[PDB]
RNA sequence: AGCAGAGUGGCGCAGCGGAAGCGUGCUGGGCCCAUAACCCAGAGGUCGAUGGAUCGAAACCAUCCUCUGCUACCA
RNA sequence: AGCGUGUGCCUACCCUACGCCGGCAGGCGCGGGUAACCCGUUGAACCCCAUUCGUGAUGGGGAUCGGGGAUUGCAAUUAUUCCCCAUGAACGAGGAAUUCCCAGUAAGUGCGGGUCAUAAGCUUGCGUUGAUUAAGUCCCUGCCCUUUGUACACACCGCCCG
RNA sequence: CGAGAUGGU
């Protein structure tokens, strides 16, 4: 990663605990740590067949040459929760055509898949047309 | 009346001595209305006074206050920062601590591209609203060519 | 544009100007106090209830919105 | 070299010792079933250098700079 | 105050008193109602009485935006709705134009019904506080009837000349 | 007795 200190030691963390320490919690433990929204849905969520993506994941850590980055999941999972087993891991998380590549950085945890692949074109603007305004009326 | 000195610095910002004291104290960024007369309830202050009227460790009561609600038993749910995101604290913060606490939280947004920090940095409305119809502040355009 | 610049605390000129002219007046009331003597309304407030305990001027009606005040029963 | 203009705030015409000046062009709105005529509102703002009176300087007054205009010449 | 609604007949959800825990949204327990019987004497808002501010974009106004907590749901990010601390924009009665209204009316003020797993800045009803101005005209925009003129009948948004 | 031209579906 591009940054030093941060989940590993002294002043900055999430809510005061390092990247080892998130991966030794327990489910019951880390819904301590993670706000109303994602604390409600990790208590309320039995998760039924949704655990399959993180089989995938797990897969492609393993398998991966040593030292060297997973190939791609691709998912249409896109209210999954970034969970703390899901950190240097690679996603392709679908946008209503296609699939966008995501390398999960650890400041992406609680937050969901579907916020880093966006559905839409960013606007601007072509000259407006015939009808626009009340003045812009044609007579043959 | 003791013809008193009736403009007085504070936290890096200036206060009217001239204002009732629990509503010349939110000049200071970070305390408003409610928190303003909660701090003089704790310290022992009448309500009643104009802010020139105070003594000088009068002042000094507030402001050690001000900055340690936790230890004058304020409650958790009133503060401002709740869970901090990089060390987990409780705290109020103020004067210009509030510009760099915002600061560093629209950067974390932008640093991994999420949504929200898009949205900030095109200049666009972040929450939930249309933009078809309000918020407008460019100039009118016209149809000829 | 322009601005006021009324007073919130009373110094001598004024204050000895306050017991000076309390014969002069048929209706006293806050706001005439105010902008006469360059008072802020609460001092106007503060001011009058002094002058009723001293036994200077006389309460004529008292309401929410409107008290009324008038000199010491005689011209 | 004699005498005069310009040095935008919006193309263009350059008012008068008060921070647009008015006729006009552009852009939008009203009126009408609709187009023209008519009516109304907009346009991010030290206007070449150096001194002096002013509440004030493109616009009251010095001294330099440059190009045009009419005369007409240091070339 | 007045008008209403209430356990959904496939379709699986209703209206709530009382006690206890919590600042709040909310949670647990235990009863009544298929309704002039229970929520309910439906303790509604403006208004009324007392206090503080003092002509200041102010203790007017509350847009925009940061952080945390509950509830619906199979799922809330492009923020469902709700609660808390903080931030504190334009706006000082609105140019040419233009809408509705004659008495328990206009305007002010809050409450039910619909849509509803979650939810009114809409709409359709109800009560409460309660005026100013008129008792007329054909001027402007239109409607009805009669006399009259026409080169119109696709009917004046017509037809037609150099 | 102010000014009052014109007409794709």
């Amino acid at each position: 990663v591009e940054q030093k200190k941060k989940r590993t030691f002294r002043k900055f963390t999430y809510r005061g605990v390092d990247l080892d320490q998130l991966l030794d919690m327990s489910y019951e433990q880390l819904m301590q740590l993670y706000s109303a929204r994602q604390r409600r849905r990790l208590s309320r969520g039995l998760r039924r067949k949704q655990h399959s993506l993180l089989k995938r994941l797990r897969k492609a850590k393993k398998e991966a040459p040593p030292m060297e980055k997973p190939e791609v999941v691709k998912t249409h999972l896109r209210d999954m929760i970034i969970l703390p087993e899901m950190v240097g891991s690679m996603v392709g998380v679908y946008n209503g055509k296609t699939f966008n590549q995501v390398e999960i950085k650890p400041e992406m945890i609680g937050h969901y898949l579907g916020e880093f692949s966006i559905t839409y074109k960013p606007v601007k603007h072509g000259r407006p047309g015939i009808g626009a305004t009340h003045s812009s009326r044609f007579i043959p | 009346p003791e013809k008193f000195q009736h403009i007085l610095r504070v936290l890096n910002t200036n206060i009217d001595g001239r204002r009732k004291i629990a509503f010349a104290i939110t000049a200071i960024k970070g305390v408003g209305r409610r928190y303003a007369h909660v701090v003089l309830r704790k310290a022992d202050i009448d309500l009643t006074k104009r802010a020139g009227e105070l003594t000088e460790d009068e002042v000094e009561r507030v402001i050690t206050i001000m900055q340690n609600p936790r230890q004058y038993k304020i409650p958790d749910w009133f503060l401002n920062r709740q869970k901090d995101v990089k060390d987990g604290k409780y705290s109020q913060v103020l004067a210009n601590g509030l510009d760099n606490k915002l600061r560093e939280d629209l950067e974390r947004l932008k640093k991994i591209r999420a949504h929200r920090g898009l949205r900030h940095f095109w200049g666009l409305r972040v929450r939930g609203q249309h933009t078809k119809t309000t918020g407008r502040r460019g100039r009118t355009v016209g149809v000829s060519k | 544009r322009d601005k006021l610049n009324n007073l919130v605390l009373f110094d001598k000129a004024t204050y000895d100007k306050l017991c000076k002219e309390v014969p002069n007046y048929k209706l006293i009331t806050p706001a005439v106090v105010s902008e006469r003597l360059k008072i802020r309304g609460s001092l106007a407030r503060a001011a009058l209830q002094e002058l009723l305990s001293k036994g200077l001027i006389k309460l004529v009606s008292k309401h929410r919105a409107q008290v009324i005040y008038t000199r010491n029963t005689k011209g």
